[PDB]
């Protein structure tokens, strides 16, 4: 069955800019379709039959191509254009889909706002001690977090999670949760969270003392 | 000349009220006659199928009485024709076209009782013949009869009343008024010279007979196929190809009907008894097949909805097809009183369906449904053999009510008439009239 | 025009489950319906299609009765039965109405989709913890708050602040799986004057374990 390969897996472009993504086919296809999928929501038919726009799709959106190579283009990209675009072809059976292309809003660098939180009183009551640290609204996505118990480093029990690009400030956020046992937690005093990001050579440290 | 043209334009569409009123009376009579005929046929097929229960034990006696019954009815038919009105043999449409050309008499005093009871025998006996022939010819003759009864003079009256009676007959056979009107103005009318036929009068007559039909056939359809799917643009080419197939098959099928007409004339050399007996044999064979494999006998209307739905297998389709090509040829060519329109509808449906099936397995991406190809092909044989595409398309439309298949139907029917021309062949009714007219000379 | 598919959830490996799709807002009959699925972090993949009269039903090149697609035009509902469920079957499932332009069919309208989880792990309710300002005491135009939702299974959990009235400055991180348990936290940043003064509530819900908790974030003593 036909293999559709979308040339750019991920791309960033500042608002107002001609952005173009490719959809190469292993064999010959015709009248490819395009679907827009925003994080957390269902895909929406955007462009079909290679260049027809679906009712409601902005004129800044266009598509073209032929034979074994197609492409979707956006003239002067807006902020609401960030989403994942999937190409699809039913010119041959069975139909197939492209790997998708992730369109991210390139923007002005921003330093992370670091906030650190000690284990809740409710949690300690059950022998657990999760120490949460939020690194909110930073850009670019690349970022390193380092934990330090009583000045000493710690890498065990650490879990991290990154959010997808924000729909308003287009920044990223990350949460780092250090989970320990109440006994482990109680035999130490200083718990620090260190954030290292492009916006600075010197890490951003946030901490608290159990005392 | 411009002054004559101006005079004519200013005098256009003014048909004598008398002709119009007589077209109304004709329509009414033809309609009543077509209803009576249809009912008599149905009653006979009923009685016959009712005897098979009073003798449902002894299987050989079953296969015997089916044959005997059908034979006795067929024989009665061939007899009535060969003995009283030789002209009421076959379709009857060529003869009526001849009458429109003033080249053939309209002996209604003979044809009316002969074509009616004669056809009643053959149709009621289970032969592969439609009601179209008998009703269109009875229609025409009714028109002549009223013309003579009120001693109406002038070409127009003679030509108009004859044509409306014919159209109303077709209407009442298929409950298709538009097909009935279009048939006259595309096939029946003289194809090479002007004519004084009032379309509006034909209209009146058709309306009247169609109403007579409705008075007796309320709440039923000849062919209920339901609402089929739509046809995407990228599927249209498939309907072209199928037309090309009908196109190569159309002429061939015509060669066969005419050939078989000759070949069977040899078997009896014109002898009324060898004729009546040959017919009795074909008839009985039909009543026999009318039990063992019903889909090979009868008008074919019954098997259309089934085939269209895809309830038959490919093999069953091919079998039904071949068997029906044979029984149709055998029944029509034999000079038996009946039409060939419906048998061709049946054949077209079967072929169309088979094609649809093949298409479906070859193109899953097209999301096809074989029934659309059955409907597109249903009138394709009428387009390739009789070569009156517009009337076929409109007839099918009126019977299957699937107007969204209009384009494919036209594309298929046109391909057939295009391929049928470049492979030779002639409008089968025209070829037949040309034949009677040729045999009318060289015999001087 | 709405497509609402349900039935998804947690199923043990080798077991079987039946997904449903309720259609509304158009004549269900003249439409070909189809199922498609998306495995976590991966691409889209077609499962199969079914015509109006159920006379035609095609599937992806996947063997035998692994998939059984059916439909009930009387209830305008589409069905997908999956059997011998294995990890590759863990994915989001979308039903879609099919149509076309020139004839090269497309997936006209898609549904929100149902999540299917294939695992032997048992349904476990979550523990919701309030994340108060640690020492602060550090007034600034923005104060960041939050709550931890740990030790639940399986997905999903909905977290909203002040019953959803507080939508700006909210950040709900993707759950992370570890030792057969999911963990995620939500952070809300509000103006400093407002939080101590009034109530900032975090609403967590985990329908699977029939759990609903509203945790009021309160300053630390």
């Amino acid at each position: 069955d036909i293999v559709l390969t979308q040339s750019p897996a991920i791309m960033s472009a500042a608002p107002g800019d001609k952005v173009t993504m490719t959809c190469s086919a292993s064999s010959s296809v015709s009248y490819i379709h395009w679907y827009q999928q925003k994080s957390g929501t269902s895909p929406k038919r955007w462009i079909y039959d290679t260049s027809k726009l679906t009712s409601g799709v902005p004129v800044r959106f266009s598509g073209s191509g032929s034979g074994t190579s197609y492409s979707l283009t956006i003239n002067t990209m807006e902020a609401e254009d960030a989403a994942t675009y999937y190409c699809q072809q039913w010119s041959s059976h069975p139909q197939t889909f492209g790997g998708g292309t992730k369109l991210e809003i390139l923007r002005a660098d921003a330093a992370p706002t670091v906030s650190i939180f000690p284990p809740s009183s409710e949690q300690l009551t059950s022998g657990g001690a999760s120490v949460v640290c939020f690194l909110n609204n930073f850009y670019p996505k690349d970022i390193n977090v380092k934990w330090k118990i009583d000045g000493s480093e710690r890498q065990n029990g650490v879990l991290n999670s990154w959010t997808d690009q924000d729909s308003k400030d287009s920044t990223y956020s990350m949460s780092s949760t250090l989970t320990l046992t109440k006994d482990e937690y109680e035999r130490h005093n200083s718990y620090t969270c260190e954030a290292t990001h492009k916006t600075s050579t010197s890490p951003i440290v946030k901490s608290f003392n159990r005392a | 000349r411009r002054r004559q043209l101006i005079r004519q334009l200013l005098e256009r569409d003014k048909t004598p009220l008398a002709i119009l009123f007589m077209a109304a009376v004709v329509g009414t009579l033809v309609g009543l006659a077509a209803v009576a005929f249809d009912k008599g046929v149905a009653w006979l097929q009923n009685q016959r199928m009712g005897a098979l229960v009073h003798t449902a034990d002894n299987y050989p006696l079953l296969l015997t009485v089916a044959f005997l019954c059908s034979a006795v009815l067929a024989m009665f038919g061939y007899f009535l024709v060969r003995k009283y009105a030789p002209e009421a043999g076959g379709s009857g449409i060529p003869e009526i076209e001849g009458a429109l050309e003033d080249q053939r008499p309209v002996r209604w005093w003979r044809v009316l009782p002969v074509k009616f009871f004669g056809g009643l025998g053959t149709l009621g006996g289970g032969m592969v013949l439609g009601r179209a022939g008998p009703t269109v010819q009875i229609g025409g003759n009714i028109g002549r009869m009223v013309l003579d009864i009120f001693r109406l003079k002038g070409d127009e009256a003679r030509h108009t009343l004859l044509a409306t009676g014919a159209a109303a007959g077709l209407a009442a056979a298929f409950n298709a008024p538009l097909a009935g009107i279009l048939f006259i103005i595309e096939e029946m009318r003289p194809q090479f010279r002007y004519t004084l036929i009032s379309i509006k009068a034909v209209f009146i007559g058709v309306i009247m007979s169609t109403i007579m039909y409705r008075i007796f056939n309320h709440e039923v359809a000849l062919i209920d196929v339901g609402k089929l799917s739509d046809a995407p643009l990228n599927t249209l080419w498939l309907y072209l190809i199928l037309g090309i197939i009908f196109g190569i098959f159309g002429p061939i099928f015509n060669k066969w009907v005419l050939g078989m007409q000759d070949l069977l004339h040899r078997v009896h050399g014109g002898n009324i008894t060898k004729w009546v007996l040959m017919g009795g044999a074909i008839g009985g064979l039909c009543g026999l097949l009318g039990f063992v494999a019903p889909a090979t006998s009868g008008g074919g209307f019954n098997l259309i909805p089934i085939a269209t739905a895809g309830n038959f297998s490919m093999g069953m389709l091919v079998f039904i097809f071949v068997a029906r090509v044979i029984t149709t040829l055998l029944c029509f060519s034999s000079g038996a009183p009946g039409g060939i329109f419906a048998p061709m509808l049946a054949l077209g449906t079967v072929l169309g369906t088979a094609f649809g099936m093949v298409a479906v397995e070859l193109f899953p991406q097209y999301h096809l449904e074989a029934g659309t190809f059955a409907i597109a092909g249903m009138g394709a044989l009428l387009a390739a053999s009789i070569r009156a595409p517009l009337t076929g398309i409109i007839l099918v439309l009126e019977m299957t009510d699937n107007y969204q298949l209009i384009l494919p139907m036209i594309i298929t029917g046109l391909g057939a008439t295009l391929l049928a021309q470049f492979t030779g062949g002639k409008p089968l009714y025209s070829a037949i009239l040309a034949r009677t007219l040729a045999k009318q000379e060289a015999e001087q | 025009v709405r497509l609402l598919e349900s039935g998804g959830g947690l199923v043990q490996p080798g077991g079987s489950l039946k997904l449903s799709c309720a259609a509304s807002g158009f004549d269900y009959s003249r439409y070909w319906m189809s199922w498609v699925r998306q495995a976590p972090g991966k691409g889209l993949k077609w499962i199969g299609e079914i015509n109006p009269v159920s006379s035609t039903i095609n599937y992806t090149p996947s063997l035998k009765d692994k998939f059984i697609i059916s439909r009930d035009n009387a209830k305008d509902t589409l069905y997908l039965q999956i059997s011998k469920v294995r990890s590759e079957d863990t994915a989001l499932y979308y039903c879609a109405r099919l149509y076309y332009g020139y004839g090269y069919w497309y997936f006209d309208v898609w549904g929100a989709g149902t999540t299917v989880t294939v695992s032997s792990a048992k349904t476990t309710p979550p523990s919701v913890y309030p994340l108060a300002p640690g020492s602060a005491a550090a007034a600034a135009s923005m104060v960041t708050l939050g709550c931890l939702v740990k030790g639940y299974f399986p997905e999903p959990v909905t977290v909203t602040w002040n019953s959803g009235s507080l939508a700006a400055g909210v950040h709900t991180f993707p759950a992370v799986l570890q030792a057969a348990l999911y963990t995620l936290s939500s952070s809300v940043t509000v103006p400093s004057s407002s939080w101590p003064s009034e109530t900032v509530t975090c609403n967590v819900a985990h329908p699977a374990s029939s759990t609903k908790v509203d945790k009021k974030i309160v300053p630390r003593a």
